RNA sequence: AGGGCUACACACGUGCUACAAUGGCGCAUACAAAGAGAAGCGACCUCGCGAGAGCAAGCGGACCUCAUAAAGUGCGUCGUAGUCCGGAUUGGAGUCUGCAACUCGACUCCAUGAAGUCGGAAUCGCUAGUAAUCGUGGAUCAGAAUGCCACGGUGAAUACGU
RNA sequence: CCUCCUAAAGAGUAACGGAGGAGCACGAAGGUUGGCUAAUCCUGGUCGGACAUCAGGAGGUUAGUGCAAUGGCAUAAGCCA
């Protein structure tokens, strides 16, 4: 199936297969989901072409993946570009949230880098 | 962050430095230690000296500045790597 | 054009979602139900518009409404 | 076809109304279209240089060319004579039908499209653009993919201008960044 | 008054959560013990997806409230995949407390979905209601526990011997 | 043994003079018929980068010749069937 711009795996049931979105997870999928009036326990391939269709109708009002990530994106931008604390967490690549950095960044720092 | 119901907080003594001078069109520095204060839209166009610790950092205000703190624009800690 | 070394090129029917009918010769083999076309795509009816990228003092006046 | 008899019905009239032509065959005519697929790593392995044979055959209507390298190079440890590339060019009524196919199909079908670059010309009328992977074009499933592959598209027009080749590929409404 | 004690190329100790199917999730349902409470615990009803808000009863307490315990059980689903495992990080929207939540709070929602598939040399605890795990409460405290102190539920294995 | 210079515009011409190579390779890298033209640079173009491949342009042999150097070579002696 190929709803937004991606493929959906055919193989899973409908709730995670949307989950497989940039932009939908569990509870938004199971509102597509309750808003089409398909079970969330049908799999995508047992389904037809126009359940498909308005699958993909109402998975459009929510912005997502391409258009999710070029919002994101411009936040984080206009965050580093602005120059706050935030931005300048995001610019040397430290936790922005306040976490600490003497033990424990490790996400956020990537793998360790012996002196 | 603070709730919607109990509005933004200023500090008075920058709200009413900063009403006279929008009133009377002052252009030196907003010289001012409250880095608490959220950012109204009537400081566009000025620049705020706002402490951090041991000097005022000057921050111009811009339109993208509107709802954050004075203090997000002035580092406290200054750190120039390690080795 | 030789013969017996080419992929075999049928005449098929490629249809949208929009209802766009459409008969163009490819090497499918079968009739396929495609699912954006150049009637339908946000771009080409230049329904993309743009991100918002601004509006912090209307967000602010939204969000408020202060007196002063 | 389509857009041959699109072409030859309203595309050098409008061209002819604007740019104020002196002779009928002046205006901008696409000579021809050529797909690229630089494959690479043929050299650690032959068979995906026929997958991706394969994978341009399915894409045009045509059997590729193996294309091997002209020069050796030793920056990618390459041998003159080595198959590092397809090409298949199309040149008539199978251009035209996948000048269709790609318009309609195979450019709405990008993941994340918003738009073809109006600056991917040479200078003189002929447009590059790289399709990023083959599965924007219905001709192969997501099933039986072995990995992931791109390709190049070039329109060699008759045009000897930027702006004629800009002008003639929007007569066919080509979706330009604008 | 503002900042710092919360920094961050790194090294170690002590924890927490995991890498899953003896499990994840969804619905229904069974069984605690100890404790706290007046600038406090705060029902019921209404509103909110939720954190929570409004109205407001009772209670200086074997009375009222915190506070329908969880693992378990029953049915279904996932089917061995970096996954419906995991929940780090980050963006947006919020709630509460407090003059004030930028540095630098807790929590909620939506999206994001990192490492990790049982851990080298080495090393720790524990002999029974113990270890292992599963929740619960208190002090400190305006707010701010994975820490500490305490409380129950399930509940082993093994000790020839010096 | 081969090539250039010395070598004085026919040939030839010495030095423990100046510079370099050979002791092979190919049943195609030979014959013929048909066809084709290079280097390098620029501009575009998925991974792809200075350099793989594609398209156009500038350029005009600055390439190529199985191997040194010299003389040849577009009617190509170069490249393909
Ligand atoms: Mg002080
Ligand atoms: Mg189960
Ligand atoms: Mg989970
Ligand atoms: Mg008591
Ligand atoms: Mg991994
Ligand atoms: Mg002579
Ligand atoms: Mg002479
Ligand atoms: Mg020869
Ligand atoms: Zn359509």
């Amino acid at each position: 199936a190929r709803i937004a711009g991606i493929n959906i795996p055919d193989h899973k049931h409908a709730v995670i297969a949307l989950t497989s979105i940039y932009g939908v997870g569990k509870t938004r999928s199971k509102a597509i989901l309750a808003a089409a009036g398909i079970a969330e326990d049908v799999k995508i391939s047992e389904l037809s072409e126009g359940q498909i269709d308005t699958l993909r109708d109402e998975v459009a009002k929510f912005v997502v993946e391409g258009d999710l990530r070029r919002e994101i994106s411009m936040s984080i931008k206009r965050l580093m570009d602005l120059g706050c604390y935030r931005g300048l967490r995001h610019r040397r690549g430290l936790p922005v949230r306040g976490q600490r950095t003497k033990t424990n960044a490790r996400t956020r720092k990537g793998p360790r880098k012996p002196i | 962050p603070r709730s919607l119901k109990k509005g933004p907080f200023i500090d008075l003594h920058l709200l009413k430095k900063v009403e006279k001078a929008v009133e009377s069109g002052d252009k030196k520095p907003l010289r001012t230690w409250s880095r608490r204060s959220t950012i109204f839209p009537n400081m566009i166009g000025l620049t705020i000296a706002v402490h951090n610790g041991r000097q005022h950092v000057p921050v111009f205000v811009t339109d993208e500045m509107v709802g954050h703190k004075l203090g997000e624009f002035a580092p406290t800690r200054t750190y120039r790597g390690h080795a | 054009m030789k013969k017996d070394i080419h992929p075999k090129y049928e005449e098929i029917t490629a249809s949208c979602s929009c209802g766009n009918v459409m008969k163009i010769r490819s090497t499918v083999g079968h009739d396929l139900n495609l699912d954006v076309c150049s009637k339908c795509h946000p771009f080409f009816t230049g329904k993309q518009r743009d991100v918002a990228t601004g509006g912090r003092v209307d967000r602010f006046n939204k969000r408020f409404n202060i007196p002063g | 076809a389509k857009l041959h008899d699109y072409y030859k019905d309203e595309v050098v009239k409008k061209l002819m109304t604007e740019f104020n032509y002196n002779s009928v065959m002046q205006v901008p005519r696409v000579e021809k279209i050529t797909l690229n697929m630089g494959v690479g790593e043929a050299i650690a392995d032959k068979k995906l240089l026929d997958n991706a044979a394969a994978d341009l055959a399915a894409i045009s209507g045509q059997k590729p060319l193996i294309t091997k390298a002209r020069k050796s190079v030793a920056g990618f440890k390459i041998r003159q004579g080595y198959p590092i590339g397809c090409k298949v060019t199309l040149r008539g009524e199978r251009m035209w039908e996948f000048f269709e196919r790609l318009i309609t199909i195979a450019v709405p079908r990008i993941r994340d499209f918003r738009g073809l670059s109006a600056k991917s010309f040479d200078g003189r009328g002929n447009y590059s653009m790289g399709v990023r992977e083959q599965i924007i074009f219905p001709e192969i499933d997501y099933d039986k993919v072995d990995r992931v592959r791109g390709l190049d598209i070039t329109i060699t027009t008759t045009a000897k201008s930027d702006e004629e080749g800009r002008a003639l590929l929007a007569a066919f409404d080509f979706p330009f960044r604008k």
